[PDB]
RNA sequence: GGGUUGCGGAGGGUGGGCCUGGGAUCCCGGGGACCUGCGGCGGGUCAGGCCUUUCAGGCCGCAGGAAGAGGAACGGAGCGAGUCCCCGCGCGCGGCGCGAUUCCCUGAGCUGUGGGACGUGCACCCAGGACUCGGCUCACACAUGC
């Protein structure tokens, strides 16, 4: 029994920095946990699917935890750039068959690898009208574990898990009078009622049905395009995060058509910022672009409600992209990453004069590491 | 389009996949620019070409 | 609606290809398979149909689509594949026009 | 000047076997090169570079609207997203486009794969395997009409292959009708990884290639503007080329000037009309008859052989197939022969 | 290292690349462009450049020295000459695009002064108005 | 200098017309050196040159020069060629022993007409003679070899069937190249006519030397008109040609190995004929004066000639009866007789009925003056009866 | 088999009994190789001959 | 001088040759392996065992006429993904094989612990241009 | 049909002794040149038109059967033939300039051997 | 295809014409068409069975003909409709591009050598082969001579 509460600063226990250095520039993003919580998926700039293993819980029981480097047990290759990746819904060590992971590349079809063996088991391909292959953006599994949802230009296609072929259910969203938006960012499911929300890139949000597939509500977005969306498990609550916006909004199913409350974030560039939510609904951790991981508190007494910040801490001076927490054991993993635009400064004059600035942009240090934070009681 | 090419010694087209030639030349695109029917900027093209003598008329005569 | 009947050898397993079975044609000595033709096994069981066909004139391959509740890892060996004889077509009229 | 440095239908005219050299040179006539602009634009072919943005259906319309003509036709129906050579004819040049369409054309495209390949040797073997006659089907879904097509491929080799990006360019030389998308699909299915075609670029289209006056439609527009605003026809002659150059590999048959009008109105080439011929003319061959100046009258089908016309004195040697010249081009002189006209008048009297 | 790089850039140029600049001239131009891009006063694209030249906008035109084919930018110099506008050519494409603030090559760039950073802009204008024309 | 738009016109020079017929194909070579007789005829369209012929007739009509392996027999390689080429008939030029290599002429369907003359042709042989005891010097062996020259007797060996009788074969040239005393072997070259045995020759050489011996091996260098230096092909190329034709549709490799049958009758005198008479001679008839178009100078009486068409196809082989100095003066008569047909019976338009004299004779039969079977009827014109009984009747 | 030969300057066959030429060439066999009727290796031969340009197709016809 | 004479008396179709020391190392390896377990020397048996499948190294001769004798072996090795070599010597190879008549094809299969010198030749053949 | 001096019988004429025993008439056949692997090859000196028969017994001056003609070869002018020795004989015994005799009716005229069209 | 005889002791080999019928060198009477291509006619072992096959020579049976071989215009070209094989909008037309007038992007989704959104319009949908029928102009045609 480990009580989950925030009372002190996160504690460093282990890290991994030997990799992601062979390439000139590399950026880390994602770093989500498994439903059972025994594997960690890490995506880098160079397309390599690294599955990091979970440190032993018996090693986390004591405070004598020493620093260690988690070697990847699996190293998969991918040709083109990756768009999205997620673990299976019913992921458990007991069932050896329901232990696969999904991935969608740029031009390659949706590939599915196995955690046990490490090889490609199945792959779902989707063609457009004439003869060409279209790219998928959204990737998330169904709670029942028999259907698969993927995003596209202006429609959503539903794939199965028993017939790996071309058969798929198409559900168009854009119409002559209606239409949500262009490229769909992601799709998240709700465990309370059979409905899922579709987050796009054009200041638009909408919820559909599970089997019927009919729109219920339609909302907007902060200023740009929604990036990530989760669902609060306690009830009819869910958050959403956009790109290049310094404000956050929480939409509720009990309200009709307007944001109930607004929060503040820090997003400078068009990055894929993640924000994890605790299953008990007491803490809301979210990473910023200016290098400051902030956490909020969700109070549910019954009459008063306001997300209040508990504390804040900066892991590094980079941009923390992925922040996720372990389901049961107190644990928090973070990853950093930020692009460097070419700045051709006049180095000849700098080497000639040796005067005022005495600065060069060639020695700038950028390293993306994977830390593990500890939560006390 | 990642389809570049460089002129050969004999005078034929050698299509390549890289953007840099091993001899030290910068490869160019193999496809021409898009054409626009409603284009009223054809008077200046012949002027530019005559100023630098890069017209088909300023080049040698075809052998046939 | 057709019950099982006499079946004729069609191809040999070469290797799978994206949940599809790419086979090499066996000794029917002049025959080419029909499109969407049901393929059977040694136990007279409907495994699937015939997908797109390619290859040269003498040596040509073909891919097979799987049916419902089927696995591609089952017949990961060198076995024979059989097809109905009514799904054939003489090619002696293809190359000669007169 | 030597006899081997002359224009298109004038090289090595002395090598042509001589039979008779007593003919009357007529006043009317002209050379293909020094032709009037009105006839230089209405007669001839154009080898322009098609942009990869539009399709050929719009390219031919744009070129016939710029050239201000009534009839035009292309050599091959290219896709919208493909570059390559394209021969476009005019109203007096689209007569022989049916034979130009059915010609061997080379293709260069890039193939994108899905899974990983061990080395370039296995894929090279797979590319060498798909050589010769194979089976192909349209990429889209068609009716019972287009069920199976049979084409042939002569040469196929790959230049490079990128394992990090999973691409690779190749060069295929085949005849008209063969598809490249289905070829890349079959290649990916044979490698066991699948794939499609990224792009495509045509290097050769029949007899013309990208090394023989690769003009651009922008140049055609500049020429049409210069011919109207500056009255300069040199830049218009540099882009347009006569149609007699396409029939360069065909055998030549020099004829008399009196028979030019007979062939124009429609007749049969006889022995006294033939002046010279080319060694190596077999039965039922696609032959083109020209004038003493070098203007192609029409295309014919030769019946007798060189060893037969070298001995024969009278008979039919060629048959009219398709006229290219105009009707009113030479004076009317049919019944004025030494013996034939005498016999005709004798039976008339 | 600078002379060899300049020679290599001179090797890979365009046929119409006679009006050029010196080393310090190019450095000053790059510094002016980098100081002007942070104020959002730069235009990148032949479409909008010609769209606003048809109406009229005074400034300095900066074209690239290595950009094929030639028919891409063939009516811009004559348009600037008819509108009495000077134009600049530099034998670089990656550096010109990186100075704009991206990792992509850019060829056409127009500059427009809004703030008081024109003290170095007028010097560059007077210098481009004095280079030997072909 | 690049001259553009220059006045170019064929100048009408009234000079003599000359033709160069030295580079034309096999049977069309030197077609202008034949004495011209009449150039008034109507050429027919049904016909082509043997060189530029259809592949269907190229494989049907033509010969091939093969290098037979030493493992199988001649009949076996003939059957293998017949099975590879997918034909019905196949013949050879000489029955070679299993352990005897060399060239071999093979016809298929329509070139098998003249195999009886090809079998009885002079052939060259090269083999190794094995000895038992030792010889003093090579001069004695050379003397023994030159002693066995000319026409001599030869006994059939026990190998083939049995000693039947005694034959008389003629040998033209025989000379030895080398001789090794350490291994007791030696190569020799003999050029004789068909029927001569090499094993019996080696036995006779060993009997003359006084040491005995047999024939170790044998290799044929020349068989008739074709030797190992004239496009000698093997069976592997013949097998690869069929595969390249049924998989790649390339007939060049098949036209390179197979050669037209008109090449054999190259050293014979050619006789150009009209297209109206080719079918009548294929059915069967005599060669007349009006059908003759050209002839070769230097023709004697009873000489082996070949009848060719204007295009260059070998009609048949005939026996010339008249001389060039006689055929230049004579007006009507027989000049040649049909001996062996080479073409088919239905290849040209069947027309032999109409004519300047045949139609007149038929009309006279139809009237009632002359009779078909009865020659001595009224026959009012005597010059007609004295000018129609000069061929055979 | 002890039948060797070497190509002459003119282009004729010169049969010999030795295995070495006085010029410095190694003589080859004069008898052809064994041909099998059940030879299904005709495609590999054609491919390896096309890769090195040694077929009779590219050779001219004298 | 010797290698030049061997290159003069070469077969037309033989690209993958060896150097002056790689051939010595291969000869040493073959002489060591001929006594350890076995070496297959025969066209018929080599092709019969390749039909079913056996990994190894093909050692062909550089001077063997005609070419139709060994003309489908290297293409078969490429189809089966197996490397091969070419050496301009037949007498030395025949003497090293069994001290007998000159052989043409030789196949090697590792059974003992002498593969420490065999993988080096394998990677050298795989690196051969 | 067949018949004559036998073919189902036996008669006699000028020469008798081939199958009967003691001969009556003898004719010079050949001259000793040299031995050949236990066989004797001879050259016909004077028969003026004739060649020996297959397996024809040869006799000496004393009318003693030494052997039989086994093989025949040579040209039309210079003709030779071999003799197969019998048992209990020595080839070195006859090594002098002596003549070999044969029966007179064991020959065949070459006029029929000459080709006549 | 059939038949007879002589020569060398014995199942094996070689060879034989335009002449005959009648009467006293002569007379009388007779022999009633040819060419071409294909298949067979031989050997070996014990009155018969089995295998392979053409060097030397004619015979038999079948398929075509009564073969002296003619021709200085029987003979062409520009169009329209129907159906089939052919054409990437598969017979549902608007998911197509270029332009004045507006906006956004260094997006991490192609993407400024262009793409994303709104309003207003002009251009874009065409060709081969075979067959039946209707329908006009020309000419009906061997090609000189100064």
């Amino acid at each position: 029994a480990w009580n989950y509460s925030f009372s002190q600063l996160p504690r460093f226990l282990s890290g991994s920095w030997s990799e992601f250095s062979t390439q000139p520039e590399n950026f880390l993003k994602g770093c989500k946990w498994a439903p059972d919580g025994s594997c960690i998926l890490t995506n880098s700039a160079d397309n390599i699917l690294r599955i990091y293993n979970l440190p032993p819980e018996l090693y986390h029981e004591g405070e004598q935890v020493e620093y260690a480097e988690m070697v990847p047990v699996l190293r998969m290759v991918e040709g083109d750039t990756i768009y999205d990746y997620c673990w299976y819904s019913l992921m458990s060590s007991a069932q050896p068959d329901t232990s696969y992971v999904a991935s969608s590349s740029r031009e390659n079809p949706i590939h599915i690898w196995d955690a046990f063996t490490g090889e490609l088991r199945a792959s779902f391909r989707a063609y457009n009208h004439l003869d060409e292959l279209t790219a998928a953006h959204s990737l998330c599994f169904s709670p029942d574990g028999s259907q698969l949802f993927c995003g596209f230009n202006r429609t959503v296609r539903v794939f199965s898990t028993a017939r790996p072929g071309r058969d798929c259910e198409v559900r168009a969203t854009f119409a002559k009078k209606q239409g949500q938006s262009g490229i769909i960012s992601c799709i998240a499911f709700s465990p309370a009622q059979p409905l899922y929300a579709c987050g796009s890139y054009g200041r638009s949000l909408g919820l559909y049905a599970w089997d019927d597939g009919s729109p219920l509500a339609l909302l907007g977005g902060h200023q740009g395009g929604i990036t990530h969306l989760c669902f609060h498990p306690d009830g009819n609550r869910f958050f959403s995060g956009a790109r290049k916006d310094a404000e956050l909004l929480c939409w509720d199913l009990r309200q009709s058509g307007y944001p109930l409350w607004s929060l503040g974030r820090e997003v400078t560039t068009n990055q894929r910022i993640y924000f994890d939510l605790d299953p008990t609904g007491q803490f809301l951790v979210s990473g910023s672009t200016s290098g400051a991981v902030s956490v909020w508190d969700t109070d549910g007494p019954g009459n008063d409600g306001k997300p209040e910040p508990v504390l804040s801490f900066l892991p590094q001076k980079d941009c923390t992209n992925g922040v996720s927490l372990h389901p049961s054991l107190p644990l928090l993993a973070t990853a950093s990453g930020q692009r460097v635009f070419p700045e051709p400064t006049e180095s000849g004059d700098e080497g000639e004069e040796l005067g005022l600035p005495l600065l060069s942009t060639r020695h700038v240090h950028l390293e993306c590491r994977l830390q593990l934070w500890w939560c006390g009681g | 389009m990642f389809l570049q090419y460089y002129l050969n010694e004999q005078g034929d087209r050698v299509y390549t996949l890289k953007k840099f030639d091993p001899m030290g030349q910068q490869t160019c695109s193999a496809h021409p620019a898009r054409f626009s029917p409603d284009d009223k900027y054809s008077r200046h093209r012949i002027t530019i070409k005559k100023r630098f003598k890069v017209l088909m008329t300023q080049q040698p005569r075809p052998v046939l | 609606q057709g019950p099982p009947e006499r079946v004729v050898l069609l191809g040999e397993f070469l290797h799978p290809c994206e949940d599809d079975i790419v086979c090499k044609c066996t000794t029917d000595e002049n025959k080419v398979p029909y499109f969407n033709a049901p393929v059977y096994l040694e136990n007279k069981e409907q495994i699937g149909k015939v997908d797109e066909i390619f290859g040269q004139l003498r040596d040509f391959y073909f891919s097979v689509k799987l049916s419902e509740n089927m696995k591609a890892s089952s017949f990961k060996k060198l076995q024979k594949f059989y097809i109905d004889p009514y799904k054939l077509l003489p090619l002696q009229r293809f190359l000669p026009r007169p | 000047l030597d006899t081997s440095q002359w224009p298109l239908l004038l090289k090595n005219f002395d090598k042509l076997n001589v039979r008779t050299t007593h003919y009357t040179p007529l006043a009317c006539g002209s050379n293909p090169l020094k032709r009037e602009i009105g006839d230089y634009i209405r007669t001839g072919f154009i080898n322009l570079d098609k942009p990869s943005n539009p399709s050929s259906h719009e390219v031919v319309a744009w070129i016939r609207r710029i050239l201000r003509v009534e009839k035009t036709g292309h050599s091959g129906t290219l896709d919208p997203k493909v570059t390559g050579c394209l021969i476009v004819c005019i109203e007096r040049a689209t007569r022989l486009v049916k034979s130009q369409q059915s010609a061997g054309k080379e293709y260069v495209g890039i193939v994108r794969l899905h899974n990983a390949i061990e080395g370039g040797t296995q894929l090279s073997r797979a590319l060498e395997t798909l050589t010769g006659a194979l089976f192909q089907r349209p990429p889209l879904i068609a009716a019972v009409k287009r069920q199976l097509r049979v084409r042939t491929i002569y040469e196929s080799k790959m230049i490079e292959y990128d394992p990090e990006r999973r691409l690779g360019i190749f060069w295929v030389s085949c005849e008209a009708g063969t598809y490249i998308r289905t070829l890349c699909v079959h290649l990916g299915l044979l490698l066991g990884v699948g794939g499609q075609m990224q792009e495509l670029r045509r290097v050769r289209s029949g007899v013309m290639s990208e090394k023989d006056h690769m003009v651009t439609m922008h140049d055609v527009l500049d020429a049409q503007w210069l011919y109207d605003n500056h009255k300069d026809e040199s830049y218009l002659r540099r882009v347009v080329y006569p149609l007699e150059k396409l029939l360069t590999s065909h055998k030549r048959l020099v004829m008399k000037d009196s028979a030019v009008n007979a062939i124009c109105y429609g007749a049969k080439i006889m022995l006294p009309g033939v002046l010279r011929y080319e060694d190596g003319i077999e039965v039922n061959q696609e032959i083109v008859v020209i004038t003493t100046k070098g203007e192609a009258i029409c295309m014919a089908i030769a019946l007798m052989t060189t060893a037969v016309i070298s001995t024969c004195d009278h008979g039919i040697v060629a048959k009219i197939k398709r006229v290219i010249m105009e009707r009113d081009t030479y004076p009317r002189k049919w019944g004025l022969g030494p013996k034939a006209s005498q016999k005709k008048l004798m039976i008339k009297q | 290292s600078g002379e060899r790089t300049y020679q290599e850039l001179l090797v890979n140029q365009n046929p119409i690349a006679q009006p050029l600049a010196s080393r310090r001239l190019t450095r000053k131009l790059y510094k002016c462009i980098k100081k002007a891009v942070k104020q959002k006063q730069i235009r990148r694209g032949v479409k909008e450049v010609q769209k606003f030249v048809n109406k009229g906008e005074k400034g300095i035109m900066v074209l690239a020295g290595d950009t094929l084919p030639i028919e891409v930018y063939c009516h811009l110099p004559v348009m600037c000459e008819d509108r009495n506008l000077p134009y600049v050519y530099i034998p670089s494409k990656t550096d010109l695009g990186a100075a704009a603030g991206s990792k992509r090559p850019t060829c056409v760039i127009m500059v427009k002064p809004h703030e008081e950073y024109q003290e170095a802009y007028d010097e560059c204008l007077e210098e481009v108005q004095s280079l030997p024309l072909p």
